[PDB]
Formats: structure tokens, C-alpha cells, sequence
RNA sequence: UUUCUCCCAGUACGAAAGGACAAGAGAAAUAGAGCCACCUUACAAAUAAGCGCUCUCAACUUAAUUUAUGAAUAAAAUCUAAAUAAAAUAUAUACGUACACCCUCUAACCUAGAGAAGGUUA
């Protein structure tokens, strides 16, 4: 249920420790598809902590830990836990990029925080109902 | 059915020299009675025994299975186990060695208990 | 809607019913495994008993006994429904004719001819009863190259006891 | 539980058991099917140079649920004729042994101790 | 799958001594196929293992041999490289189990898998 990353476990977290750091600074990422998803996880269960609350002792030695800028430290209590006080989940937007052109060719993907102030991602739109086929369906449905 | 007097009955009419029964209490997670039996000679034992099986089987029991003979080979100790009573036979002379009757009527003042010794056991080095 | 029409297999035409003689076939049926826990007896004895789930199980075609096997003949009978968004067209075209939702699994029973029944009837864990021993067959749990995924049967497994609901 | 070596404790007042050795008392073979003993389970034991058969009361590997699990290995001495060796058994000793199949009256009848 | 005990039964049998079968039941053992409710060791992950637990087979077709009928051979003969009727090991496949389906494949997921294949998809 775990990637093998990095030397060694310890590492594992050290670069999961980094990867989470530095998607909280710029918000979003981009990275390997294998570890941007592994380290999806973690971030969606750090904004829990974060919306615990700031005087929970758990979530100081947690954000402590994780985060090795202090100055993010406030920045979570303060901004990225309030901004997902209504939202219940879901905090984490992952989405596949081109691979890159490295001579490796690996699997890229990209991993931004929703809600964030930065330009909008192309994501995909789903047809529009005014398609044939959409207006056919419709039709049935209007029937029924 | 077969009960504790009909067994002690057929003891004596095969005239069993010396027989002993201790009932044990509910507390206790052990057969209800305990029975001790003495017999003349190893001949007399193997007929003794014979003869209450015998009894056992004939006597209804149906619901119980067959006993089987434990003790057979010995010549001075057999005992036999029913489904409510245990008889342990033995000679007169063996009877007081074993002092089986002092260990149930005294639970734990039976003298043969204290008989018992501690050892140790060191290393080579 | 297609398991509301086949809810009543004795109000659609069923097929004549024959009296049993010895050396008669039933069909079987197809289980989901749902897991194993402890049961007891009235003797204080605890027995761990596997739970087994009938779904959705429906006979499928029937196989005449001259033109499957000419010893007897076989019935079809499928369970598990499953999604027809990523199957062929071939698979759903005969289910439409069947009238009922596609089935996870195909297995072929040999039934005898008095125990025929006709297909589309619906198939229940009542068939069985406790106290009957019944044979179970499954593939066994493949565990890659070092293996398994392979059918077996397990014989003389009684019944302990049936949840209706 | 008592096994190939795997000394045990003699719980007996047998005079070679109860006297004291300074090499512990293992077993050599175990009386059974399996090479596992248990209790119930007879056993080859050797005692002051010399080999003596013994019957395993209590073992220190996991039993089955709804049993006591000893802390001690211990073990009665029966003698080539059947009678227990020892005139008395010291420490309790389970009552299974009596629905166990074999000959276990006459160490029950020994055993003072019952639990 | 194999062994052992019990039962049948101290019976049948036998002057006694002694002492069976077949059928049935209970224990184990090992082999094979599996499983994780419990226990135990681990992963100080939701998993994998045993030291844990469960389940495991039928004989159409015969051979050594033993009889019946019966000529050659005048029989109240002869089992017959005479014509013929029977009984009688182990083998094995008559008897089973398992397989049977005919192929959507962006992508995702999987106890499926080296790759490929395979399964799953509100």
C-alpha cells in the first residue's frame, strides 16, 4: 500500500517531508505520477490536523515535523485550514502533464492545492449538451 | 443402571478385602466418587476387575460406551474408570504404600505430600 | 424491472413437474464467499463455518441431453450480476433475449431430465437446507510466479444453517 | 514442552527425581506419533544416568483458547509397569487427562492437586 | 491418503487352552488441496506465514487358482491348446471431477501478471 521511494524508508518520508513542504509554499507541483500520488494522501490528511485546530498539540508536533519552513506554520492555521473549513475533502487536485522529455520519459503529472490564487489549470470540459447526441438524451429524459 | 451401591455390592459378594469411596464436592473438577479397592492376589485382581465390567456392560450403560481395563499389566494396581466412579485396585500390602485413601480423605494434610522434594540443576559451567 | 418479470417462474408457463426416483440430478448454485466466523453447538463445541451468498441466481440455457452429453444433460446457471457499460455487444445481445441483467460468471450443470427447469427461474439459498452436506468448487487464489488460480473442489461440507432474508 | 533435550522439571517424589543432580533431567524420545509432546504425552526422560519413562502434566508452549498456559515444564515418572514411579505429584495438575485417551487413572489417583 | 484403538465380542469357533471375522465408531499420522474465526512470528501498514484451522474417491473390464456339464476314451469318468457354464487378486477409466463463454478496451483499479494476457468499472 506504499511506494518504495527514495534509499530508504526514513528517506521516503524525508522526500515526502520535502514534497509536502514545498507543495504548501507554491501550491502546486509537478513531479513523477508515481509520487505526486503517493504523497497525495499525506496532504489531505495534514489539512485535517490543520483544521483541528492551531492550540492542538498533536497537530503543532505534526506541522512542526512535516513543514520545515516555520513560516508555513501560520500560513496553515491561518490560511489553508480556514479556506477549507466548509469543504470536507477532496483538498487536493492531482492531473496527468505530457511525460518528460529527459531521455527517461517518465510519467508526469501535476498536483495543485485547490482553492489557491494561482492561474487556472486546463482541465477537461465533458461535452456540451447541445451535441446531437446529448439533445436525443434529453429528449428521453423531457419524455419520461 | 449401574450405580455406586450396585458396584460395592458386587465388590463384596467377590469379596473384595478392603474397598474405599470418597465423594468429591462440585467445587472440585474431578469424577464425583473415588474408589479404592483391595485385592489378595493379582489373580483375585484380574477377577475382580473382570467381573465389575462385566457387570458394567450387562448392567445397562447403554448410553455410556465400553470401559475399557487400565492397569491390567501391573499386578498390584488396576484401575478401572466408570462414568461416575473410578476404582483403583490393588493388593492389601500396596494399599497402604500408595495410601491413595489419605490423599483424597485429607486434601491437602495427606502425609505422602510433604514426602515430596525440591532439586537443582546447574550448568556444566 | 428485468428481475420484477422473473420474480414468478411457477406464472410463466413453467415447465412440467416430475416426481423424484432415486438417481435424480438437482442443478447447483452459484455463492459470493462473504468470509468465516465461529459457530456453535448445543454440545459447547465451536465450529468455524465460511459464509456463502447467493446472487442474482438465474437459470441461463438449458442443454438437451442427447445434444451436450449423452450420459445427461446440463443446465447453465449465472450470478453476480454485472455492468453492461464494459462488455460486448455479443455478451448483452443474449442476455436481452434472456431478459436478465448480465452474470459475472457461466458455469454448466448436469441435471437430469425429471429435474429440468425451465430458464429464467429464479435460483434461492433455500434449495439447500441445513443439515445437507454440499461440494463446493473454486479457483484457488493465484499467487503470481514463485502458481494457483487453479479450479478445485472441497467434498462433505455440511449445512449448518440458511439466512432466508 | 518436553521434547529431544528441552529439560524439564520432575514434579515427583521419586528417589532419582527427587534427588538432587547437577545435570537437569531431559528426554530423549517422546511416546507418540508426532514428535511434538504435550501434555498427556509419554516420554523417555533420563534421570541420574539412567532413562526413565515420564508423563508431560504441563508445558510452557501456547495452548488452546479457554486453557491455562504453565510458566514450567513438569512431568510425573511411570514405571515400566504402569504405576506412577512417585508416590505423589506436587504440582496441580490438569483434569483433562482423564478424558484423554490412555491410562491416566493412576496419576490422576496420585495427583493431589487439581486444576 | 495411511496407521492404530474401540465396537462387533470372551461372542463365532474350540474338550479346554485360546480366540476371528465382515459392518460400524473414535483416535491419530502423513500426503495432497486449501483457509485466517482464534493462537503465534513478522510487516514495529490494511498483509504474508505456521507453530493455527478445514477438507480429501468410485471399478465396467481379471489370474494364478477352484468347481459344474461333457465327448473323444463302452464311465455313477475328464475344469476343456474339446465344443461349453461359473466362481475367483492387483491392475484400470467403464465411473468421475475440472474446463466449455469467444471478446468491449482511452483510462483507472486488481488477491491477475516478468512483459503480454486476465478480471473489475454505477
Amino acid at each position: 500500500v506504499y511506494r518504495r521511494l527514495g534509499l530508504g524508508p526514513e528517506s521516503r518520508i524525508h522526500l515526502l517531508r520535502n514534497l509536502l513542504t514545498g507543495l504548501v509554499r507554491h501550491e502546486r507541483i509537478e513531479a513523477t505520477w508515481a509520487r505526486a500520488d503517493e504523497m497525495r494522501g499525506y496532504a489531505e490528511k495534514l489539512i485535517d490536523y490543520g483544521k483541528l485546530g492551531d492550540t492542538n498539540e498533536r497537530a503543532m508536533r505534526m506541522a512542526d515535523f512535516w513543514l520545515t519552513e516555520k513560516d508555513l506554520i501560520p500560513k496553515l492555521f491561518k490560511v489553508l485550514a480556514p479556506r477549507f473549513q466548509g469543504q470536507n475533502g477532496n483538498y487536493t487536485r492531482m492531473l496527468q502533464i505530457p511525460n518528460r522529455k529527459e531521455q527517461d520519459r517518465a510519467k508526469m503529472a501535476v498536483i495543485e492545492y485547490k482553492g489557491n490564487y494561482l492561474p487556472p489549470l486546463p482541465l477537461p470540459h465533458r461535452d456540451s449538451n447541445l451535441t446531437l447526441l446529448n439533445q436525443l438524451l434529453l429528449g428521453l429524459q423531457q419524455d419520461l | 443402571k449401574f450405580d455406586i451401591d450396585m458396584l460395592v455390592s458386587l465388590l463384596r459378594q467377590e469379596n473384595a478385602r478392603d474397598i474405599c469411596v470418597i465423594q468429591v464436592p462440585p467445587e472440585m473438577r474431578y469424577t464425583d466418587y473415588f474408589v479404592i479397592g483391595s485385592g489378595t492376589s493379582t489373580r483375585h485382581l484380574h477377577a475382580m476387575v473382570h467381573y465389575l465390567v462385566k457387570m458394567y456392560k450387562h448392567l445397562k450403560c447403554r448410553s455410556d460406551p465400553y470401559v475399557k481395563i487400565e492397569g491390567k499389566d501391573a499386578d498390584d494396581w488396576l484401575c478401572v474408570d466408570f462414568g461416575s466412579m473410578v476404582i483403583h485396585l490393588m493388593l492389601p500390602e500396596t494399599r497402604e504404600t500408595y495410601e491413595l485413601e489419605k490423599l483424597w480423605t485429607l486434601r491437602s494434610f495427606d502425609d505422602q505430600l510433604a514426602q515430596i522434594a525440591a532439586e537443582t540443576l546447574p550448568e556444566d559451567f | 424491472t428485468q428481475l420484477t418479470s422473473k420474480l414468478n417462474p411457477l406464472k410463466d408457463e413453467p415447465w412440467p413437474l416430475h416426481p423424484w426416483e432415486p438417481g435424480s440430478f438437482r442443478v447447483g448454485l452459484i455463492a459470493l464467499k462473504l468470509g468465516m466466523m465461529p459457530l456453535w453447538t448445543k454440545d459447547g463445541q465451536k465450529h468455524a463455518v465460511t459464509l456463502l451468498q447467493v446472487q442474482d441466481c438465474h437459470v441461463l440455457k438449458y442443454t438437451p441431453k442427447e445434444d451436450h452429453n449423452g450420459k445427461i444433460a446440463a443446465l447453465t446457471v449465472g450470478g453476480k450480476t454485472v455492468s453492461r457499460f464494459y462488455k460486448p455487444d455479443s455478451r448483452l445481445e443474449f442476455y436481452r433475449d434472456l431478459g436478465l441483467p448480465p452474470k459475472q460468471i457461466h458455469k454448466i450443470f448436469h441435471v437430469t431430465d425429471n429435474a429440468v427447469i425451465k430458464p429464467g427461474t429464479p435460483l434461492y439459498a433455500a434449495h439447500f437446507r441445513p443439515g445437507q452436506y454440499v461440494d463446493v468448487t473454486a479457483k484457488t487464489i493465484g499467487k503470481g510466479f514463485q502458481m494457483g488460480n487453479q479450479n478445485r473442489t472441497v467434498y462433505g461440507l455440511k449445512v449448518w444453517r440458511v439466512n432466508t432474508k | 514442552a518436553v521434547q529431544k533435550m528441552t529439560r524439564v522439571r520432575v514434579v515427583d517424589n521419586s528417589a532419582l527425581g527427587s534427588t538432587p543432580y547437577h545435570r537437569p533431567p531431559r528426554c530423549i524420545h517422546v511416546y507418540n506419533k508426532s514428535g511434538v509432546g504435550k501434555v498427556g504425552d509419554q516420554i523417555l526422560l533420563a534421570i541420574r544416568g539412567q532413562k526413565k519413562k515420564a508423563l508431560i502434566v504441563g508445558h510452557r508452549m501456547p495452548g488452546s483458547r479457554m486453557t491455562p498456559k504453565f510458566d514450567s515444564n513438569n512431568v510425573v515418572l511411570i514405571e515400566d509397569n504402569g504405576n506412577p514411579v512417585g508416590t505423589r505429584i506436587k504440582i496441580p495438575i490438569p483434569t483433562s487427562l482423564r478424558r484423554r485417551e490412555g491410562e491416566y487413572s493412576k496419576v490422576l489417583a496420585i495427583a493431589q492437586n487439581f486444576v
